[PDB]
């Protein structure tokens, strides 16, 4: 009994795996890795991700929708400087 | 092909000209050609290479089923759930494979929880046919393929659903004879994949059976109906407007006996209560109980949106859950070291009167099957369990294959102590015969009243010695309220023409 | 008399009409001059062109017959001026171009 | 509903350039996004600099100007051509 | 004795594979979700489009690809071959990214 409660321990951020970090790594090309970087990293991605979604979300309810686009994203993008091709 | 086609209506124009007129309904191929000219111009013994005795209405459903054959046409085996259906099968491959003496390749399709019976039942009745239950990993598979599958070394194959959209490829280039379809529910949807993988095999009959009849609609009926004789319909809409729904808009109810007439000739219903085989009905209750009070807190935190700071993307199953059990939402049970106590059955509105109906059961000797939606609610029933120390087996979807019949047999073997059974329901009760047990519970209700009736014929069978005691759980003053009365709503726009039938902030600078 | 296409008229391909109409509710100005939708609308066709014609010559390179991002991607990554003007571009399911640093190749 | 684009016309230039190259989709949507954006990048840039000097109307010397400021070296060079060939057409026609 | 391969000699084939490679590294079901956890610090309750889902991982792969390969060639001036995060954090600063 009491398994019920076992696996409680997502916590998402972790969903980006030393294995996909390396894997990301080993396509832009570095050799060998540090094991503090996997963390660093996920640092370094979700800071990115809020600010752009911050404003990917800043559009949505200024057109009063309740259903992100990725159109909206892709206006998102836009304002930092780093524009997208391929979603219209 | 076309002789068939030709010979098939042979048999089909010899039923009403409403046959005529469908084919002539087209909005058309040369099917004409050879309508036009036909236009202007036994085995009731109980076959003993069967190894039993087969019951009455057993015979008539296999006769029925060889003069199908013998017609040329399809049809589905729609008898009521647990009348031995399966014998009936079994008997009619050992027609074909002892009086026309072609035993060559056949397809059988059962549920994983089922694979078992199938090739179990088979074997004790027909040992002279050659069957695998096609189960095991992709290489697992493969020696299957290439050794006995490619080999031809073989009569029937029993797989799964999933299976033969695994083994579409391999199996293409065997030419099959019935393509058997147990418990045909996947296919009420067109765009269910295994209903497109299906259209491609080449069998010179097409045998569909179920449990249940359509569930719904008669959309649904025909998508059950168009895959049996396809080159005949080739027509969705067509069917459709031509009935125009049981008269949705007058009402009229008696061009449903149109429906009835086509159906009756083309296919077969038999209920428990007619030929009982049994002789033994089985009770219902449904036990209202109130919505706990404890958890009053939290499903007023639903309702009010007070316990925060989460989803709702759908309120149906957030109610759903707070309605089936509190400590679904991930802090109802605060302890960090988890007590496993009477704080469970206190803190939950059911398990109150389901340790009231355990220990009633326990010493009537009722050997009680339990049924439910949620995996993990299980866990907690299963972790329930364990306080009260009762033997049990418990079977959920994807488990494993060799742990479901093993599971299986030490609950159905005789003077089985493991009193209790934990099962789901969408991946359990499809097929499966636990005559060892009598009374069965749900912990749940489903928005599918054919899968609740599917469910809870498990043990009330052929073979089933003691009275069918139902106690269907049902949450008052709840959301569950309306499921069932939406329940009772698809049951009866469903149960009346089957009857039919059958008879006929600011100034805070941080700098 | 007869309808003739203004992209007809400068022997283009690019509809101008359909951008004067754009330029007309783009709100860039409260006039547009008329040769002004011409004179970008032939530039837009070279570009194109430039770009498709790279894409064409990668597309061979790897013998394949349909133009793909990732051609797209090696082709102006691998033009200096192309990726000079897109370098705030980046490209859906582009990749990479293939470039291992010179001291992580073994001794 | 209706969505206006501009595949077909990159469609005909590719069969100018590859008269027999193929083409997926997503790529071609890549070239509508590509369009678009140097499309919106030239015209605002067009119109700053007729409110630079105050004017109110944006003529070729006003897109070709912007060219040579967008396009960097040999493609601003040759596509000024490119622009100037057509407008002495098109006038000529 | 087991074959092993000297260390390093499988990255660089490794290297070589995924930069031929144009798929995404980052499983669908972990990475939305993030996101689906993200928006909750800016409003309750949104509804996500797949492309806009999807849209999410090229840019979260872009962006910290370039970071990669400038944080690869931190090491290299500064004469490692192995990456610290120091590399990285100083490249953003150098990105002016702090
Ligand atoms: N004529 C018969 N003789 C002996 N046993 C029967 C007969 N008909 C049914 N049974 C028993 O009843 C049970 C019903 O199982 P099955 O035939 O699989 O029904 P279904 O196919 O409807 O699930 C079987 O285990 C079978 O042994
Ligand atoms: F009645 Be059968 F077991 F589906
Ligand atoms: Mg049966």
């Amino acid at each position: 009994g009491a398994k019920r409660h076992r696996k409680v321990l997502r916590d998402n951020i972790q969903g980006i795996t030393k294995p996909a970090i390396r894997r990301l790594a080993r396509r832009g090309g570095v050799k060998r890795i540090s094991g503090l970087i996997y963390e660093e990293t996920r640092g370094v991605l979700k800071v990115f991700l809020e600010n752009v979604i911050r404003d990917a979300v800043t559009y949505t309810e200024h057109a009063k929708r309740k259903t992100v686009t990725a159109m909206d994203v892709v206006y998102a993008l836009k304002r930092q400087g780093r524009t997208l091709y391929g979603f219209g | 092909d076309l002789e068939g086609t030709t010979k098939r209506f042979e048999h089909l124009l010899s039923l009403s000209g409403l046959f005529k007129h469908f084919i002539e309904s087209k909005a058309d191929p040369k099917f004409r050609q050879v309508l036009d000219v036909l236009e202007e111009n036994q085995f009731r013994e109980s076959p003993a290479y069967v190894n039993g005795q087969l019951r009455p209405y057993q015979i008539q459903g296999v006769n029925w089923l060889v003069s199908l054959h013998k017609n040329k046409i399809a049809g589905i085996l729609a008898d009521e759930m647990g009348l031995g259906k399966t014998l009936q099968t079994i008997s009619f491959l050992g027609y074909l494979r002892y009086i026309e003496k072609i035993p060559g390749p056949f397809l059988v399709i059962a549920p994983k929880s089922t694979l078992n019976n199938w090739l179990r039942e088979i074997n004790r009745w027909t040992p002279d046919v050659n069957a695998f239950i096609l189960q095991g990993d992709k290489e697992e598979r493969a020696e299957l393929i290439q050794k006995k599958l490619l080999g031809c070394d073989f009569d029937v194959v029993i797989a799964s659903y999933e299976i033969i959209i695994r083994e579409k490829s391999p199996l293409k280039k065997i030419n099959w004879e019935y393509i058997i379809i147990d418990e045909a529910h996947r296919i009420k949807n067109e765009e269910s994949m295994l209903s497109q993988v299906l259209r491609e095999f080449t069998s010179r009959n097409r045998l569909l059976i179920t449990g249940t009849p359509l569930q719904n609609n008669l959309h649904e009926l025909w998508a059950l109906l168009n895959f049996l004789l396809p080159d005949i319909f080739s027509d969705a809409q067509d069917f459709d407007d031509w009935f125009s729904s049981e008269s949705t808009e007058e009402d009229q109810d008696k061009i449903v006996k149109q429906l009835h007439t086509v159906l009756q000739p083309f296919l077969l219903r038999r209920i428990k209560s007619d030929v009982e085989t049994s002789l033994l009905p089985k009770k219902e209750l449904n036990l209202y109980v109130g919505m706990s009070s404890m958890q009053k807190k939290w499903y007023k935190k639903i309702l009010e949106k007070d316990e925060s700071k989460t989803r709702l993307l759908n309120i149906m199953m957030q109610l759903r859950k707070c309605c089936n059990h509190p400590y679904l939402f991930d802090g109802a049970e605060p302890g960090p070291p988890y007590t496993t106590d009477e704080h469970l059955v206190y803190n939950a509105a059911k398990l109150q009167v389901l340790d009231k109906l355990l220990k009633k059961l326990k010493e009537e000797g009722s050997r009680v099957l339990i049924f439910s939606q949620m995996s993990r609610l299980l866990d907690i029933l299963e972790d329930y369990c364990y306080f009260r120390n009762y033997e049990y087996c418990r079977i959920d979807g994807s488990t494993a294959h060799e742990d479901r019949i093993q599971a299986i047999d030490d609950y159905n073997a005789p003077d089985s102590k493991k009193f209790v059974f934990l099962l789901t329901t969408r991946a359990g009760g499809l097929g499966i015969n636990l005559t060892s047990a009598d009374v069965v519970v749900l912990y749940d209700s489903d928005w599918n009243p054919q899968a609740d009736l599917q469910a809870m014929d498990r043990a009330h069978r052929i073979g089933q010695k003691k009275q069918v005691k139902v106690f269907r759980l049902v949450t008052d003053n709840s959301v569950e309220e309306k499921i069932l009365e939406r329940a009772t709503q698809k049951l009866r726009l469903d149960q009346l023409v089957i009857q039919q039938n059958r008879t006929s902030n600011p100034t805070k600078r941080e700098r | 008399a007869k309808a003739k296409t203004r992209s007809s008229r400068a022997g283009l391909q690019f509809p101008v009409g359909r951008v004067h109409r754009l330029l007309r509710k783009g709100n860039y100005a409260e006039r547009v001059g008329a040769g002004a939708p011409v004179y970008l609308a032939a530039v837009l066709e070279y570009l194109t062109a430039e770009i498709l014609e790279l894409a064409g010559n990668a597309a061979r390179d790897n013998k394949k017959t349909r133009i793909i991002p990732r051609h797209l991607q090696l082709a102006v990554r691998n033009d200096e001026e192309l990726n000079k003007l897109l370098g705030r571009v980046t490209i859906a399911q582009g990749g990479v171009l293939p470039n291992i640093q010179s001291v992580l190749l073994p001794k | 509903s209706r969505k206006e684009s501009y595949a077909i016309y990159v469609y005909k230039v590719l069969k100018q350039v590859h008269p027999d190259t193929g083409i997926s989709s997503k790529a071609m949507s890549i070239m509508n996004s590509f369009v678009n954006d140097v499309f919106e990048r030239i015209a605002g840039e067009a119109s700053r600099l007729a409110h630079y000097n105050k004017r109110s109307t944006i003529t070729s010397r006003e897109i070709q100007t912007a060219v040579r400021l967008l396009l960097p070296g040999e493609l601003a060079k040759h596509a000024v051509s490119e622009g100037t060939k057509a407008v002495t057409k098109y006038t000529s026609a | 004795k087991p074959h092993r391969y000297r260390p390093g000699t499988v990255a660089l084939r490794e290297i070589r594979r995924y930069q031929k490679s144009t798929e995404l590294l980052i499983r669908k079901l972990p990475f939305q979700r993030l996101v689906r956890e993200i928006a909750q610090d800016f409003k309750t309750d949104l509804r996500f489009q797949s492309s806009a889902v999807m849209a999410l991982q090229e840019a979260s792969e872009a962006y910290l690809v370039a970071l990669f390969e400038d944080t690869n060639l931190c090491a290299i001036h500064a004469k490692r071959v192995t990456i610290m995060p120091k590399d990285i954090q100083l490249a953003r600063r150098i990105r002016g990214e702090r």
